[PDB]
């Protein structure tokens, strides 16, 4: 048994999408195909659920009218239609295997993600920052490289070929204005931070971009 | 549209302690069956849930007997009788007794341990900042827990708060300590106007404010 769902999709503001959910290894068409939304922030949510082998659907009140449920008999998938596409409906959105007063969704898609903005693929602008120069020096001192301007996530943010995997602390990415902004911070001793070399290897496969560049002491 | 209400929002137990979660409904979800159709879901973080108990108090096929439900009516509780480091996540409701189904809130359940100091830090924006025509001010407050934490910028003694970046990490691994990013982005010529830059950290661990500041002046 496997739900196989489309891949992440970038939208405007007014569009519509159409997402999909192919299950395999069971009788497709006597499961209700359950539909979760689950925004960044918190929460799940259902949309509603569609029983492929008829047509009949269910729609929570809070999406009824916004998302529209098919199936398709013949390939074993399950569509899901959000209408006038905005901010709110950017998450991730998920399909489960479900069948009433018995078998509980024991299965579930992988998830698929879905953003609504109307930006561009802009690559990153990495800014490298070193430690200010009113500022004391001690035993453990913590560096930074700041991630901004880019979109569309994600931006894999790393160290050279792993130099440091442990200490380091990369923070969750936030909407400044309407890119996205991240940062990062790792651990290392004074004494071998001159002789030993680390730079943070910022990515962006969404705008194939592959720049890296470390700070330099004040 | 019966309402499903998860309570605490999130539940600090260390390891080897019983937890208890707790659902209400807004109505009965009794069945004629004589079945009550309530199922719990552990969603860990980027992965999809997965199905722990269904009929209050069933186990799914594969879920350690630590796990254990209960309840009746509109009350329904499940027990986790000895927490591991596995068990991290986010508790959901699910009823399946009325349409639409409907899911709980959730239950973020973290891990306590002996209170950690932050560690505040602040980083002046870089050279490349300024070329680019921006400012970039990151304050770094790492290792702190619990939660308790919050920031507030007193740019040359007044206090700014419009453009404020909120940014937090989930609970780590190894230490199990929270972290912060917040930061504000300033214009050249908003950015050279003043004089002092300063970035408070307020914690439980400390309760008078953290300072750490320079000055644009040097
Ligand atoms: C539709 O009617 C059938 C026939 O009465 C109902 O089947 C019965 O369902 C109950 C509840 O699950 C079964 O009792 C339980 O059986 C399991 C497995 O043996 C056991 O672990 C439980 O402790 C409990 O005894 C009962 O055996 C079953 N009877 C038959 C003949 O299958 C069914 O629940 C009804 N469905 C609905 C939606 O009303």
């Amino acid at each position: 048994v496997q739900l196989q769902q489309s891949g992440a999709e970038v939208m405007k503001p007014g569009a519509s999408v159409k997402i999909s959910c192919k299950g395999t290894g069971y009788t497709f068409s006597s499961y209700w195909i359950e539909w979760v939304k689950q925004r960044p922030g918190h929460g799940l949510e259902r949309i509603g659920e569609i029983l492929p082998g008829s047509g009949s659907t269910n729609y929570n009140e809070k999406f009824r009218g916004k998302a529209t449920f098919t199936a398709d008999k013949s390939s074993k998938t399950a569509y899901m239609q959000l209408s006038s596409l905005t901010s709110e409906d950017s998450a991730v959105y998920y399909c489960a295997r479900y069948l009433p007063y018995y078998y509980a969704m024991d299965y579930w898609g992988q998830g698929t993600s879905v953003t609504v903005s109307s930006a561009k693929t802009t690559p990153p602008s990495v800014y490298p920052l070193a430690p200010g120069s009113a500022a004391q020096t001690n035993s453990m001192v913590t560096l930074g490289c700041l991630v901004k301007g880019y979109f569309p996530e994600p931006v894999t943010v790393t160290w050279n070929s792993g130099s440091l995997s442990s200490g380091v602390h990369t923070f969750p990415a936030v909407l400044q204005s309407d890119l996205y902004t991240l940062s990062s911070s790792v651990t290392v001793p004074s004494s071998t931070w001159p002789s030993e070399t680390v730079t943070c290897n910022v990515a962006h496969p969404a705008s194939s971009t592959k720049v890296d560049k470390k700070i330099v002491p004040r | 549209d019966v309402l499903m209400t998860q309570t605490p929002l999130s539940l600090p137990v260390s390891l080897g302690d019983q937890a208890s979660i707790s659902c209400r409904s807004s109505q009965s979800i009794v069945h004629s069956n004589g079945n009550t159709y309530l199922e719990w879901y552990l969603q860990k973080p980027g992965q999809s849930p997965k199905l722990l108990i269904y009929k209050v108090s069933n186990r799914f096929s594969g879920v350690p007997d630590r796990f254990s439900g209960s309840g009746s009516g509109t009350d329904f509780t499940l027990k986790i009788s000895r927490v591991e480091a596995e068990d991290l996540g986010v508790y959901y409701c699910f009823q399946g007794s009325h349409v639409p189904w409907t899911f709980g809130g959730g239950t973020k359940l973290e891990i306590k341990r002996a209170d950690a100091a932050p560690t505040v830090s602040i980083f002046p924006p870089s050279s490349e900042q300024l070329t680019s025509g921006g400012a970039s001010v990151v304050c770094f407050l790492n290792n702190f827990y619990p939660k308790d934490i919050n920031v507030k910028w007193k740019i040359d003694g007044s206090e700014r708060q419009n453009g404020v970046l909120n940014s937090w990490t989930d609970q780590d691994s190894k230490d199990s300590t929270y972290s912060m990013s917040s930061t504000l982005t300033l214009t050249k010529d908003e950015y050279e106007r003043h004089n002092s830059y300063t970035c408070e950290a307020t914690h439980k661990t400390s309760t008078s404010p953290i300072v750490k500041s320079f000055n644009r002046n040097e």
